């Protein structure tokens, strides 16, 4: 239960069934996903958060798809949530290719700057509360979001 | 010796590294001989057995590093912010910002699928991302970018040498 | 190569340095060795005209420092307008003090989590901070405080002025 988000999930059930990207697998895959929400929800509803906002425009989907061909939106809310996931896809993927060029970058140490000090060096104002202040702001932010 | 003047510089800065440029305008050379000196050097270290350090270019400077071997060593003492890893999370939404750049912060928790608000943050407190343009709309969004630090912690000199989406 | 693996531990510690017996830890090998590794570690960069650096030890903290013959091409860097202003680690070590004083060095080490003796060292020599007192505590560590300066840099007139901050 610990994905991503919801176009995360998608992904996860877009995924199974292989070829290539959406090829109409559609009105399956939105069954799959109320499943995992309904079933799951029957004993824990705690982490549904966002993903419920999703349950609706699925919901839509469903229902609008049914109605006969009356600029269409049964069909324009539909292929949009396939771009939503393509592109998440692409950046999920993304991401990975980051995690992994950071490493190499990891794989080397330096020394903090040495702090030289000199007589004849004179002070720039160039400073104030504000920065003071960001300054001390930072350093917490930064360890604080860890643990 | 240059190749000690270099190393004595490059070694004060450290993670902060030094600029090809700047290099001439204090030991009196042309950009073009230092770059050749750079390499002289890189390669002094890389040949001595005895030797652990290494010569990096990153976002556009040149930082006296460990050759990447004691990085298992190293790992145990150091722990400095670049050699640390990001949660998934920062990792996706930062990559969306390094391209899609300058964004929102609603655009990217558009395409990511959920709220971004806890990464730009711990992003930005990182200085890996800063917020430069501003937007026109019923709100007065800010846009969202990538700072120099950004390259470096990619280990990269300019924006376009990250991967591409084949 | 014994003599690579001491060095990057040397090189990364920065300024504060570190101990044989820690470095013998770390590595695996009996202090007796380090030591005398340590002793040719420091001869090499002697021999050597094209390394910058030698290698010192300070209160038996061991540290990598650059050879004299080279003092006057640093004084220049450290003239250039972008260190004529207060560092990213010197700002940071500043306002710790300004928002948690009376602090002891360690205990702002603690926070920035790196050592950071030599910044303290820059906003003392600006007249920024002052040692007032040292900690009631074993080793009675030294107290550091914001300055009058201080104020005045800031362009304020008492410490309340500066923005709250409380999480």
């Amino acid at each position: 239960k610990d994905f991503e988000g919801p176009l995360d999930l998608l992904l996860h059930l877009v995924s199974k069934y292989q070829m290539d990207i959406y090829d109409v697998p559609i009105t399956e895959v939105i069954e799959q996903y109320l499943a995992y929400v309904s079933t799951l929800q029957a004993m824990r509803l705690e982490v549904t958060g966002e993903y419920m906002v999703m349950a609706s425009q699925l919901m839509l989907i469903k229902s609008r798809k049914l109605l006969p061909k009356v600029t269409d939106l049964g069909d324009d809310l539909e292929q949009d949530l396939l771009s939503q996931i393509e592109e998440y896809r692409k950046f999920k993927l993304l991401g990975e290719h980051l995690e992994a060029k950071h490493q190499e970058r990891a794989q080397y140490y330096s020394k903090a700057p040495t702090e030289l000090i000199y007589e004849d060096a004179e002070l720039v104002h160039d400073k104030t509360t504000i920065d003071l202040f960001l300054a001390f702001s930072n350093i917490l932010a930064k360890k604080k979001e860890e643990f | 010796s240059t190749l000690a003047k270099i190393e004595a510089l490059l070694f004060v800065a450290g993670e902060d590294g030094i600029r090809v440029r700047q290099l001439a305008e204090l030991l009196s050379l042309p950009p073009t001989g230092i770059q050749q000196s750079l390499g002289k050097l890189a390669q002094k270290y890389e040949k001595d057995p005895d030797s652990s350090l290494a010569l990096i270019e990153t976002s556009g400077a040149y930082r006296l590093v460990t050759k990447p071997q004691f990085a298992e060593i190293l790992k145990e003492y150091s722990k400095a912010p670049i050699n640390q890893s990001l949660s998934r999370a920062a990792l996706e939404t930062l990559s969306i910002i390094a391209y899609k750049q300058p964004i929102t912060r609603i655009e990217i928790d558009a395409i990511r699928g959920v709220n971004s608000s806890g990464a730009l943050a711990k992003l930005q407190a990182f200085d890996l991302i800063k917020e430069d343009g501003k937007k026109e709309v019923l709100g007065r969004p800010n846009l969202y970018v990538t700072t120099d630090y950004f390259l470096d912690y990619m280990g990269i000199n300019h924006l376009e040498e990250l991967p591409v989406i084949d």
